DNA sequence: ATCAATATCCACCTGCAGATACTACCAAAAGTGTATTTGGAAACTGCTCCATCAAAAGGCATGTTCAGCTGGATTCCAGCTGAACATGCCTTTTGATGGAGCAGTTTCCAAATACACTTTTGGTAGTATCTGCAGGTGGATATTGAT
DNA sequence: ATCAATATCCACCTGCAGATACTACCAAAAGTGTATTTGGAAACTGCTCCATCAAAAGGCATGTTCAGCTGGAATCCAGCTGAACATGCCTTTTGATGGAGCAGTTTCCAAATACACTTTTGGTAGTATCTGCAGGTGGATATTGAT
């Protein structure tokens, strides 16, 4: 009964995303979201795909760095566990929130 | 030689909006950076989404997209009615 | 001969703006509407923080609007404070505001 | 519901690709919350600037021009 | 003799120097470092005092502006006590040394 | 001969600035720490500065020069002209 | 009839850059110098980047550079990664980076 | 309707500095982002340079110091270098 | 240190998506010659204001003593979050078929530019006279900290 | 709670830097009226590409069990860092002086706009062939982790 000890896999992965490039979050309900957030500012839109890639191109590459910065606070408070206080504090220095 | 600046402006405008008050000259000289400012950023604006358009004139409609892209929610609202108003009475006037 | 501004019934200048907008090289074209509608919005900006400006120097017992009092307008006002975000008012100083957990006992 | 539609494990492999070794379980509902808050902002500008030319689609170049002046230049997608 | 507790005196003064707007560097002193430092760039400049003063009223915003996004970084380490740790998060976050 | 300062920057200068920022309680440390974080922002910004001083031909740096350098920066700053 | 470009010994097309700057509104007049000056300044630093990906691209065993081979480039260079600091190359993902507290104790 | 792009003339640099290396059609696009971004982050700069200064020419100067103002040191001084060049080379030249 | 279970690496192989390539057509673009216009360097210089010098002075920095209490170190364990499955829902490929509507082409006219004058005005320079409030004073209330 | 050492609050007030009032001048600003030019809305619509739908394929997400190990609570204590005090430096300030250098008026030609003409070109299209490398198979070898 083999078993990799918390973390090993984790790592493991790390090391794997950071060697690719291709996004991570799923097309297909990416776009429904997007779809449905524009519908809240102009009814019945459409979108080239192109369009579509280069919102999810800037999302991922925005979620990304915010992770890198919140692991940062997280380590920061001697923690190896990011936290939602860990993300608030990183987006209120970066000046998106306070 | 001249140096121009909004200073009497934002000074009628202070009496309409607070009769008995003054502004102190180091104040207005902050009031009229945030005029020209605001005028660049608007202006600014106007002028890209105008080039992006291939278009080769800023009519007060960039103007007003300028606004609705660089203002906040509730500041927008307000200020492309009093523009769109001004723009109405102006164009029934001659 | 009315002024461009009286016509638009406005305090600001549209002979203005209109000229300022030409020499700043923004487009070929500038339309008679645009200075129209960009005057009114600097008015209006103006009329929102004067406004302001004037309620903070009453609550501090004053009659003129010093550098201080537009920085206390702007900070208190989440939308002016997020227009200008990126921008120092001179001798504005800051909001008075001190993190909880630095306060004294407990209860 | 959609933002839900964004997974945990796609989440989870973003902050991967960000170096996050571990992960509180209140993480994913936050992280949601912030992207939304970001394709709000960079859409609303994006259907503006549609809008303004009197379009239906929102095109590359609608999204590219929101992301400039939203201070997230984007290179690939013209512009 | 009357002594008041460690923490007394620096709140006091927080809610002193919040109250007001004046610069917090002495004159002189500042207008020599600019001095100084310009002309290590290029010799013979001279300055408007609207230009010293121009300078200090901005290095003072920033200053302010980073000591109160250090003492949030402290708090987050569960201190109330900022340090060079603090400061170098708060600039590698605000995208000042990423 | 200018030399040195940097030191004319006081521990007690950089607590009221702290104070101002809202600190309580300050490290040892961060006094050189913060001499600097404000030397690189003033090297950054007179260096913006002069250079639109001799883009212009003159030996005189203006408060307009600093305006302009602090707006390129995304430090915008109201109150001189600028 | 010899191009601006080839008098000016550059690859970069010095008319368009000219035309370029016209078309834009960035002043009423443009002079001669100026197209030549930015087309040069531009056909640098695509050499500058150009020859930093190819080398991302020779260390990775391929000979076609790849959006991957720019963001290596960029971000692994001081310079250009200052440049490009508000910028998003799609198709990058990022530097291989752990911090190393998170790192086995060993 | 024509779609300009700095492709060819960034393909022909390519093989100058990677005789042997080729490119694929994002590599292309984002590279021609790059050429575009950097010419209105640069054409924007001599724009206010000029403005600020009163002048209503965009001459080699301000493209100069444009630069110095927008790249970061030894890449600046070598951007410099070869503006400076192409402009000596290009007057001594009928 | 030994040793089984997995992951990771690598040398080799083949198919295709996508990079390469020859031909051709062509409108827009880039170069060239000529006439006309003007931006802005030059030279001379009026004049603002920056660098200095002088001096009296008390606001404020420096340096030290002292001990309150914060941070750092250490120990401890409840329970959360990772790993590994078993399961099966729905993302993904894509082929293709309407058809929305982006984008090209033709009109043509409200609106903008150019141009010549006339009237108005904001900015400035010269004196001259108020006024909000900074900063000092004195004493009553409020806060803090020892007991 | 009591009490005393201090900070805090504010009413009362004087001095004055800075705001307010006014006549004067005037050059640039701003408006009026024409003649001339054209940007881009408007209508028609060909072709690209976006929204759909079929629909097994099965990949990737979700629910669950288990326990490793991380986060958070509690304890102790060396010494960092704040408060207070004494001493006296040096910043601040009031104020005059030379003169650097910024800025205004003007003379003026090297250089840019404005066209018209000729010539060259890079982008759009096909049509056809070429290839770097993603992706799959083996088999070796390193990493991880239990003993």
């Amino acid at each position: 009964p083999h078993r990799y000890r918390p973390g090993t896999v984790a790592l493991r992965e790390i090391r794997r995303y950071q060697k690719s490039t291709e996004l991570l979050i799923r097309k297909l309900p990416f776009q429904r979201l997007v779809r449905e957030i524009a519908q809240d500012f102009k009814t019945d839109l459409r979108f080239q795909s192109s369009a579509v890639m280069a919102l999810q191109e800037a999302s991922e590459a925005y979620l990304v760095a915010l992770f890198e910065d919140t692991n940062l606070c997280a380590i920061h408070a001697k923690r190896v566990t990011i936290m939602p206080k860990d993300i608030q504090l990183a987006r209120r220095i970066r000046g998106e929130r306070a | 030689t001249r140096k121009e600046s909004y200073a009497i402006y934002v000074y009628k405008v202070l009496k309409q909006v607070h009769p008995d008050t003054g502004i102190s000259s180091k104040a207005m000289s902050i009031m009229n950076s945030f005029v020209n400012d605001v005028f660049e950023r608007i202006a600014g604006e106007a002028s890209r989404l105008a080039h992006y358009n291939k278009r080769s004139t800023i009519t007060s409609r960039e103007i007003q997209t300028a606004v609705r892209l660089l203002l906040p929610g509730e500041l927008a609202k307000h200020a492309v009615s009093e523009g769109t108003k001004a723009v109405t009475k102006y164009t029934s006037a001659k | 001969a009315k002024t461009r501004s009286s016509r638009a019934g406005l305090q600001f200048p549209v002979g203005r703006v209109h000229r300022l907008l030409r020499k700043g090289n923004y487009a070929e074209r500038v339309g008679a509407g645009a200075p129209v509608y960009l005057a009114a919005v600097l008015e209006y900006l103006t009329a929102e923080i004067l406004e302001l400006a004037g309620n903070a120097a009453r609550d501090n017992k004053k009659t003129r609007i010093i550098p201080r009092h537009l920085q206390l307008a702007v900070r208190n006002d989440e939308e002016l404070n997020k227009l200008l975000g990126r921008v120092t008012i001179a001798q504005g100083g800051v909001l008075p505001n001190i993190q909880s957990v630095l306060l004294p006992k407990k209860t | 519901d959609n933002i839900q539609g964004i997974t945990k494990p796609a989440i989870r492999r973003l902050a991967r690709r960000g170096g996050v070794k571990r992960i509180s379980g209140l993480i994913y509902e936050e992280t949601r919350g912030v992207l939304k808050v970001f394709l709000e902002n960079v859409i609303r500008d994006a259907v503006t600037y549609t809008e303004h030319a009197k379009r239906k689609t929102v095109t590359a170049m609608d999204v590219v021009y929101a992301l400039k002046r939203q201070g997230r230049t984007l290179y690939g997608f013209g512009g």
